[PDB]
């Protein structure tokens, strides 16, 4: 009945390499694609949404690009549903840091603590593992920006530059081609979605699957600002560079 | 005394995506058509409601329910799934909305509650996923009138019009020329009245066909007219006279 | 074989025999042979001690419960232990409230209602042990044998172990003379020293092997071995 | 390639005897294997034996084969008239990439 | 075949225990000269259960 | 799945069945007890030069009193160790007195034997008795100097010599002869060295043999490495007359 | 096929096979009888003496539920005494709340409820004994019998076990003869008589007759087993009724 | 084919486990009628043919859920009795929390919630009976309600159950479709009897006697069976007619 | 959450989850320590090769368990983290409780117990994860350094090698460094750990981490011109 009945999910693999978490990076590679470009200045963090339907309100309704607070924005790709939990549990976790100690949290702890969440699954939690990659834009003062991503593994890993989604190899040569590491946030917004683009087999990438933000402390007053861009400010900046 | 179950029975098949939400999903497909219309004064939900025996009375089987006084909802796909589901709601919603902010939920963050319920359904092991989408059709200060649909799979994204059920692919495209930026009440009846007779033909009383509208304002239904500045009840059920009427300014 | 059921305990097979009792029954017969028999006044318990081997030393089969009742393991080993920690708390507790000690009927009982509570639900291995119960009471003595299955009956003579029924034909032609045999230990022993000697084939005795305890209405539970059993030999 | 892919019947052990498990080579092997290639390649002497040996990653000799392959046909496209120290050094970095291409990553947790 | 009458008496052999592997190899070792003073059950005792 | 509630067709449990391979692979221990001193002498496993001889420990402080030898699935074994230490001490403090070396053989075993399965008189945390063996020796008054030798069955036999590990076997088929009551400790010590020298793969050496005794005047004490060399040489002489 | 094997899953044809496979142990069990008479119920069972190892009266499968109540039972012999204890758990509660004696109406529906609640679980088996219970109260002689899969009906006459096939032969016939029901007294007799007829079915051993009875106007509404003068005369004169 | 065995989601979507439990009502062969009366809710049901075994008085298809509420119950004998203590149960909660019992339609959506619990675990499967629960609400009036084990719950103005509920369906249809009337308008509820037992015996076609009756009568603020000697009583008025 | 027995024996007497624990650790790349009588020298490969990671905030497997006791690592990567701060918790409790830092050899136990209880419970999968442990012992400058098995063992070598390739390496340290007498100097030291990690690791001086880990909590970094000066040495005595 339930004695016979096994699905077991927390056996120890015999190639080291857990069979479960292999295919939630196929499943992954499914979900439109997000790109981490890391500059001096900033984060430039901009994500293709995945539907393209048309009787669907796209506009209004973010769906991967999430502002968790003033310093941190996390670009989802993966299980939408499975996502919506962990964006919850890392609002609280940064508030909670924020109230102890009154520093913003470093990006280092926040990160960490997450992908032990996806690690304590598989470790004995009996549970099948989220099936998601979030790259977290973070900032703070003392180590200047910070980019990590998380692995549903939970194994995280700093870059200079990440790709997630799909087309993750197509993306990632571009980028190692194009972007060179003394250009600023400004070459990157460019960057990123004349890149995209060509990844993608749409003819031209509109505003309207699009989300773009930044995370820059090039504003004034020694301050730190984050501005989900609204769809049609993408719209301006997207006839700029000719892609429309 | 509980099942021997430890894990998760919901697997990842071998190629992505899990067994039980692909599962799921069928039964939403297989079950009886619905339909809505988002307005800009409105929302229109309409659904079948065929009699299952003559001899049973046909007016207490319901498929709009209630989980504010301001927003209803209805659904496709498991019968009883959907019932219990709405108890859960008026709890998560009601009590600790009142206990945070003392109101009427806004539409946006109901939806949002129903979306993590349906994903730890799936999760827990024991307890095989809820396989039922339902429109929840509300109103709010912020948005306007709202149609977000709710997927089964614990997502919900909003939609100027939708459909679910056998007929979905039918009704989207008749709708879909249909639609117009700016909307009266009383065309997004007609024009939903006029898709729904091509779902099954036949059987057009009012009685067998289930009407709602999320329509305007009443301190008249609220029952107290003493202060009318209050919100009414947003959301109406519509009787089977009122649908008769529509069926002649069609 | 495996097949049939027994990694689940609730099904059965069409007859409605559970193998786990089948192979619990046979465990038995692996391990030490012990013989009982009883008169109206007293009550005996033969074991065989048994070792591995030569420089090992032998070791007690009879496991005293308390003054007034004991017990003798022949199956499994582990199981025993913990029946007999469990019985003695359960003497102490009776004697505490009641006033009355533990008579050795209810305490059959409460026994089975343990090893059948595993066997009922998943989790938990059948008590694959076969014990023999010994007590003397108001009431006078009694032998119970205390199956795998959880069931208990009331026998005069009983032997259990491979090569059983050697035993058991002695005790039915002995049992009206055993029984009519009243305040007397020598006659009984004497008896029961010939009960366990069918058992064996091409096995030998040996007096200090051989522990021998009797528990009745002069004597408290009392084991004799060495010098003492050569006596009743 | 194995006595599994028989039905396994090969008689008298002890009259197979001995059986001979190779491995692939290593570091020191493929130096001497390598020498006879590079041989074949004009002027591919300016590159010190051993150091052609160090900046490539650890491969077996049927790699090199591949490797000396490669540094012809890259001479082939570039229409180098003569082979030269520049082709050998270009061979050992398209070679290596390809090998890695071919690789899935299934990813190291 | 199988079936009684034609066949009186069946017989399973088995790879034996460690005392009687030690003394097939020991046959064989005797055989050829070796340094003496040897542990016959001592090169057995390595080699798990095994076909003469 | 094959529980311990589920028994092979003979009844035994499955566990104690696939254990006895455990302990085989185990390191060689060899136990001779006398009524002058139990001497436990064990095989040191090493693997290279590089290993440090020191660090690695198979004779295990359980008691002041109280000494062990561990064969089978070491690191299962490391934890049997630590809650054979927490016994101890707590019957020490109950009733301010030194456990005898068989009542402590029986509280390891009460301790091996609970599950996984899942019980209802017991608290189960484990899956299955440790699939180890332990030779427990030490000395009281009341049965002089003894050594106990406690199987994965939840079985205790007290022995006068008792071999565990590879060796066990041919150990063993000596032991019943040379072994007598006459022996005494400097007896003891030569006996034990000479068969672990036959049943050692290599050489003998002084650093990969440990000896430790039990005597009652001294409690539990590791023989410096001095004592341990000056025995092998001894031993040397003897042989060399052959 | 595999909704058969697990457990409190339904199956194709409706309701698990495991209850079935209950049923077959109580058939392959000793005769028990029970009988609803003018002034009570009169409980005999048939013991089989394998051997005279066994000690005469007192391997009773009789064991009184509060102290008006007999049970006695057939089949698996284990599950009978789990579910002898659940009656007396149940009789006991019922007085903490109401100070007085259960009724054996009552007795019946609250027993029936713990059978159910096992074979909606996968985890615990099936119950393999059937339960022949009642007495005399209050409101009456009651006769009762809990089928293994869980039913309580109202009977002129009960049985289980073997040798129900002559015993309800006989019964009906009994039943047609006297349709104004028996004294307790004469029907320990015709006990005797029916266990008879059932031991041809199970001639393989001898056996020990047991009767126990409780009865409104003889035993005053507390039940006790029939033993000495009562119980010879029953043996004697069914004897010669038999031959 | 794991999946369809035990109780999750088969490929299809189907519940097997639910399937196959509606042939389970249909295995122990009642048939029933319920009509509704003017200002009673008259069910009539069958009983197999007593045993001499049995005693032929006793019921055990009827339990009286509460003064307003009977149940009749038609399907596995052993699990109507499990049923019979949830509905009493649930309907004593509503009375200390809420301060009365509770309705007919109210009971069937408690009901309902819970069947569809005991289809997700495992080791809960639905009670495998049809419940048919009669009142009448004051609100209502005269009301049936029809609780399925799915979780799946409708009112009926007169409701059939049983392998042969297909003849009773058309008997019922000619009866309540052509007079143009939702119920039984005579006002005697005794009348109401006459012409149920009436209905039964022509739809199935076999004539019913006191042994095979039982006969229910939900009334305002009262549910009871006729007494034995009654039942006879309306046998005299049946014949003749 | 998860309970049921994975730690049934194979009939070959052995846990199968702690077989496949082994077959992980040797695909962690490669960690070596060689101590001297007067440090411990740690050697390490990094990830590195990939143009646009910054190396900064790419996290350093060798890691501060305490001032005076670090801890590097071969397995999943995944597994060592919850691994560290397990270790740092105890580290603390120690000077809470105790006091003073952890004795070196109390916190090798620590870690082993962890290991330990995975096989006792059936529920919990070992970590497939050897670490090294070096460090000083409280108010003692004496060098320790501990390897780990992820089966639950642990032993005290003079020089090891977990991780890629512990053949080559192995046969290295057997003939280049010999136990009668340590390397004297810090200078001697670093020079041989340096040669040992290069031999399966192919030149770089930009990818790989050398820590240098000296008494009285001294831990400090060579530079990447400070590496190549040995590598420039050994170059010479391949030559000759």
């Amino acid at each position: 009945g339930s004695r016979r009945y096994d699905s077991r999910t927390t056996i120890f693999s015999p190639e080291g390499r857990l069979y479960q978490v292999e295919y939630a990076l196929e499943s992954i590679s499914h979900a439109g694609t997000a790109i981490g470009i890391m500059a001096s200045d900033g984060i430039v963090l901009a994500a293709e949404r995945k539907v393209t339907s048309t009787l669907l309100e796209q506009d209004t309704s973010t769906e991967k690009l999430y502002k968790l607070n003033d310093k941190i924005a996390v670009a989802v790709a993966g299980l939408t549903a499975d996502a919506e939990i962990l964006i919850n549990t890392a609002r609280i976790h940064a508030q909670n840091y924020l109230k102890t100690y009154n520093e913003d949290i470093p990006v280092e702890i926040l990160v960490r603590r997450l992908s032990d969440i996806k690690q304590g699954y598989t470790q004995h939690g009996g549970l099948r593992p989220f099936g998601v990659s979030f790259i977290y834009a973070g900032y703070d003062d003392r180590y200047g920006y910070q980019l990590y991503t998380s692995n549903p593994s939970g194994n995280y890993t700093g870059w200079k530059a990440i790709s997630v989604g799909a087309n993750t190899s197509a993306a990632q040569t571009l980028l190692q081609m194009d972007y060179k590491d003394d250009m600023k946030v400004d070459d990157a917004i460019e960057l990123a979605l004349k890149t995209l683009s060509k990844t993608t087999d749409s003819s031209a990438l509109t505003y309207d699957r699009l989300e773009f933000a930044t995370i820059r402390k090039g504003a004034n007053d020694g301050e730190v600002y984050q501005k989900i861009f609204k769809p049609q400010e993408i719209k301006d900046i997207l006839v700029k560079t000719g892609i429309t | 005394m509980t099942d021997r179950y430890s894990f998760s029975l919901t697997t990842f098949s071998p190629s992505g995506k899990l067994g039980q939400i692909d599962y799921a999903l069928t039964a939403v497909k297989q079950g009886v058509t619905s339909l809505g219309i988002k307005a800009t004064n409105g929302v229109v939900i309409a659904t079948e409601k065929k009699s299952s025996s003559p001899l049973a009375m046909s007016e207490t089987l319901s498929k709009v329910s209630l989980l504010t006084p301001d927003i209803g909802a209805v659904y496709s796909g498991m019968g009883p799934d959907y019932r219990v589901l709405v108890d859960k709601s008026r709890k998560v919603a009601h009590t600790s909305y009142k206990r945070i902010y003392g109101e009427y939920p806004p539409t946006k963050l109901l939806v949002s509650e129903v979306a993590k319920i349906m994903q730890e359904a799936t999760q827990s092991g024991g307890v095989r996923p809820f396989g039922v989408s339902l429109l929840i059709a509300g109103h709010d200060e912020f948005n306007g009138f709202s149609l977000y649909q709710v997927d089964p799979s614990g997502s919900y994204f909003p939609w100027k019009a939708t459909a679910i059920g056998k007929g979905s692919v039918a009704a989207k495209t008749f709708l879909e020329k249909r639609w117009n930026d700016e909307l009266e009440l009383e065309d997004a009846i007609h024009i939903a009245l006029l898709t729904l007779k091509e779902s099954v033909e036949g059987e057009f009383n009012g009685d067998t066909i289930e009407l709602a509208i999320i329509g305007d304002e009443n301190p008249d239904l609220l029952g107290y007219t003493g202060i009318p500045t209050d919100k009414g009840p947003r959301f109406r059920k519509l009787t089977s006279q009122e649908i008769n009427d529509r069926l002649e300014a069609l | 074989f495996r097949n049939n059921y027994d990694g689940d305990t609730v099904t059965f097979s069409p007859t409605g025999r559970l193998f786990q009792v089948e192979y619990a029954l046979e465990a038995i017969k692996q391990g030490s042979v012990t013989v009982g028999l009883r008169s109206n006044t007293h009550a005996v318990l033969v074991a065989l001690k048994r070792n591995a081997d030569e420089l090992s030393s032998y070791q007690k089969k009879i496991i005293k419960c308390d003054e007034h009742m004991g017990l003798s393991l022949a199956g499994l080993a582990p199981d025993a232990r913990v029946l007999s920690n469990y019985l003695r708390q359960q003497c102490n507790y009776s004697s505490l409230v009641f006033n009355r000690k533990l008579a050795v009927e209810r305490a059959g009982h409460l026994l089975c209602d343990k090893a059948q509570k595993n066997t009922q639900s998943y989790g938990g291995r059948p008590y694959g042990v076969g014990l023999l119960i010994i007590g003397y009471d108001k009431s006078g003595a009694h032998l119970l044998e205390f199956q795998p299955s959880g069931n208990v009956t009331e026998l005069y003579g009983t032997a259990i172990g491979a090569r059983s029924q050697g035993a058991k034909t002695y005790l039915e032609r002995t049992l009206d003379t055993f029984i009519k045999i009243d305040g007397n230990p020598d006659e009984l022993i004497k008896a029961g020293v010939e009960a366990i000697s069918q058992s064996l084939r091409d096995e030998s005795l040996t007096v200090d092997n051989l522990s021998i305890a009797i528990v009745g209405k002069d004597t408290p539970f009392t084991i004799y071995d060495g010098e003492a059993v050569a006596k009743y030999i | 390639n194995k006595i599994e892919t028989l039905d396994p019947a090969l008689i008298r052990p002890g009259r197979i005897d001995r059986k001979i498990l190779f491995e692939n080579p290593d570091l020191s092997t493929k130096k001497k294997i390598l020498g006879i290639h590079t041989s074949k390649m004009n002027l591919s002497e300016d590159v010190n034996l051993e150091t052609l040996v160090t900046t490539k990653d650890d491969l077996s000799g049927a790699d090199i084969q591949a490797m000396c392959t490669e540094a012809g046909l890259l001479a082939l496209r570039e229409r180098r008239m003569q082979v030269t120290a520049e082709d050998f050094k270009q061979a050992k970095e398209r070679v290596m990439k390809n090998k890695v291409e071919e690789n899935l990553e299934g990813l190291y947790l | 075949l199988l079936r009684p009458g034609r066949i009186d008496r069946k017989v399973e052999f088995s790879l034996p225990d460690l005392e009687g592997r030690a003394n097939i190899f020991r046959i064989h070792s005797k055989s050829m000269s070796v340094e003496r003073g040897i542990r016959w059950e001592l090169i057995s005792r390595l080699c798990p259960n095994s076909t003469g | 799945d094959r529980g311990v509630s589920t028994f092979s067709p003979e009844g035994r449990l499955f566990q104690v069945e696939y254990s006895l391979e455990a302990i085989k692979l185990g390191s060689t221990a060899i136990g001779i007890a006398t009524k002058e001193g139990v001497v436990l002498g064990v095989e040191k496993r090493a693997t290279s030069p590089l290993l440090e001889s020191d660090s690695i420990e198979k004779i295990v402080e359980i008691d002041r009193h109280i000494g062990c030898a561990m064969s089978g699935l070491t690191a299962d074994a490391r934890s049997m160790i630590e809650h054979a230490r927490t016994a101890a001490v707590t019957h020490n403090l109950y009733y301010d007195e030194d456990i005898n070396v068989e009542s402590l053989t029986q509280s390891v075993c009460d301790l091996a034997l609970r599950f996984g399965e899942g019980a209802s008189g017991e608290e189960r945390l484990m899956s299955r008795p440790f699939g180890v063996a332990l030779l427990i020796a030490g000395h009281d008054a009341d049965d002089g100097y003894q050594l106990f030798h406690a199987e994965p069955s939840g079985t205790f036999y007290r022995y006068n010599a008792k071999a565990i590990g590879s060796g066990s076997e041919g150990a063993q088929a000596e032991l019943l002869n040379e072994w007598h009551s006459s022996l005494t400790l400097k007896e003891a010590e030569l006996l034990v060295l000479k068969i672990l020298k036959q049943v050692m793969e290599e050489k003998l050496d002084e650093n990969n043999a440990q000896l430790s005794c039990i005597t009652k005047q001294d409690g539990f004490k590791i023989y410096d490495n001095e004592k341990t060399a000056e025995l092998i040489k001894e031993l040397k002489e003897k042989e060399a007359a052959e | 096929t595999g909704y058969d094997l697990s457990n409190s899953v339904f199956s194709p044809d409706g309701r698990n096979f495991q209850v079935e496979y209950a049923v077959k142990a109580v058939e392959n069990g000793t005769t028990s009888i029970g009988i609803k008479c003018n002034d009570g119920v009169v409980f005999a069972v048939e013991k089989l003496i394998t051997s005279k190892l066994l000690v005469p009266q007192k391997n009773v499968k009789i064991q009184v539920v509060d102290r008006h109540i007999g049970c006695v039972y057939s089949g698996l012999i284990p599950d009978g005494r789990h579910l002898v204890n659940r009656g007396r758990e149940e009789a006991a509660s019922f007085k903490k709340l109401y100070k007085t004696p259960i009724p054996i109406p009552a007795f019946a529906d609250r027993l029936g409820q713990y059978v159910q609640a096992h074979t909606l679980y996968n985890s615990v088996r099936p119950f393999g004994v059937s339960t022949i219970f009642g007495g005399v109260d209050k409101n009456g002689a009651h006769l009762y019998m809990l089928e293994p899969s869980g039913s309580y009906w109202g009977y002129k006459g009960a049985a289980t076990g073997k040798g129900r096939q002559s015993a309800k032969a006989e019964l009906e016939k009994l039943v047609d003869h006297h349709p104004e029901g028996l004294s307790a007294r004469e029907a320990v007799k015709q006990a005797a008589k029916i266990i008879y007829l059932a031991h041809e079915d199970n001639k393989e051993k001898d056996f020990e007759l047991e009767i126990s009875w409780c009865s409104l106007s003889e035993t005053n509404g507390l039940h006790k087993f029939v033993k000495g003068d009562l119980l010879q005369e029953a043996i004697d004169f069914a004897q010669k009724e038999i031959n | 084919g794991y999946d369809r065995h035990i109780t999750i989601f088969s490929p299809e979507g189907r519940l097997y486990q639910v399937e196959y439990a509606f042939k389970a009502t249909n295995q122990t062969n009642i048939n029933s009628l319920a009509v509704r009366g003017k200002d009673c809710t008259v069910v009539i049901s069958q009983k197999k043919v007593p045993d001499k075994l049995l005693d032929p008085t006793t019921v055990s298809y009827i339990f009286c859920i509460s003064r307003t509420i009977g149940m009749v119950v038609n399907g596995p004998i052993p699990d109507a009795r499990n049923a019979a203590l949830r509905a009493k149960a649930e309907a004593a909660e509503f009375r200390y929390k809420y301060g009365y019992d509770m309705p007919c339609d109210v009971l069937a959506k408690r009901m309902a919630n819970l069947s569809q619990i005991y289809t997700q675990r495992a080791y809960m499967r639905p009670l495998g009976v049809i419940l048919t629960f009669v009142s009448v609400d004051e609100e209502l009036g005269p009301s049936i309600y029809k609780t399925d084990p799915a979780g799946y719950y409708v009112g009926y103005k007169a409701t059939a159950t049983g392998p042969k509920q297909q003849e009773i369906t058309t008997n019922l249809e000619n009866h309540f479709k052509k007079s143009k009337i939702d119920h039984i308008n005579e006002e005697s509820w005794e009348k109401v009897v006459e012409f149920a037992i009436t209905h039964m015996i022509d739809a199935l076609g076999t004539e019913f006697s006191k042994n095979d009756l039982e006969v229910g009568v939900a009334t305002k603020d009262k549910f009871f069976t006729l007494s034995a000697e009654n039942i006879e009583e309306r046998l005299v008025a049946i014949a003749e007619q | 959450g998860y309970d049921r027995a994975l730690s049934i024996f194979s009939p070959d007497g052995h846990i199968f989850q702690v077989e496949y624990a082994l077959e992980a650790v040797k695909r962690g790349t490669c960690a070596v320590g060689v101590k001297g009588k007067n440090c411990v020298v740690l050697g390490c490969e990094r990830r590195s090769t990939l143009k646009l990671q910054d190396t900064r905030i790419t996290p350093s497997k060798v890691s501060k368990i305490d001032s005076h006791v670090v801890l590097s690592f071969s397995g999943l990567n995944a597994d060592s983290r919850i691994l560290i701060e397990k270790a740092r918790v105890e580290a603390q409790s120690h000077r809470l409780t105790l006091e003073d830092p952890v004795t070196v050899e109390y916190l090798t136990r620590y870690v082993a117990g962890v290991q330990q209880r995975y096989t006792q419970s059936g529920g919990v999968r070992p970590f497939g994860v050897s670490t090294l442990i070096a460090g000083f012992d409280p108010r003692d400058d004496e060098p320790k350094l501990y390897q780990t098995e992820p089966s639950g063992i642990y032993s005290s070598w003079s020089a090891q090698t977990i991780g890629r390739n512990s053949k080559t390496v192995r046969e290295f340290l057997e003939k280049n460094y010999d136990r009668k007498e340590p390397p004297a100097t810090v200078e001697e030291c670093v020079k041989l750990t340096v040669r040992s990690l290069l031999e399966v690791v192919q030149t770089g001086a930009k990818n790989i981490e050398i820590t240098v880990v000296k008494p009285d909590s001294d831990i400090v970094a060579l530079s990447s011109e400070e590496i190549n000066q040995y590598v420039t040495q050994i170059e010479q005595e391949k030559q000759e």
